[PDB]
């Protein structure tokens, strides 16, 4: 079930290095509110991790 | 409901380094089961994390 999903998605999000805390917390909270689109949140979080990578 | 209390627990659990996948998954599932024991589970997760420190 979305049990492993939330755990793996969660860990991946919190370990993204270019996201600030508030952003991580926001994603995590959303992840919990709708485990359904976890795949979407993660991708989006990665994209943002890339946008905020060193310029 | 106690959504905020479980979201917070979920969030903090994701930051406990000494827990293993199975354990994190256990806590997550237990979190959504009885949203009431959230604050309780959290406390346990933390004590477990320390108990498993390197
Ligand atoms: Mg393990």
């Amino acid at each position: 079930k979305f049990n492993k999903e939330l755990s793996v998605a969660g860990r991946e999000i919190v370990t993204l290095p270019n996201l600030n805390d508030p952003q991580k917390k926001a994603f995590i909270f959303s992840l919990w509110d709708d485990p359904s689109q976890s795949a979407n949140l993660l991708a989006e979080a990665k994209k943002l991790n890339d946008a905020q990578a060193p310029k | 409901k106690f959504n905020k209390e479980q979201q917070n627990a979920f969030y903090e659990i994701l930051h406990l380094p000494n827990l293993n996948e199975e354990q994190r998954n256990a806590f997550i599932q237990s979190l959504k089961d009885d949203p009431s024991q959230s604050a309780n589970l959290l406390a346990e997760a933390k004590k477990l994390n320390d108990a498993q420190a390197p």
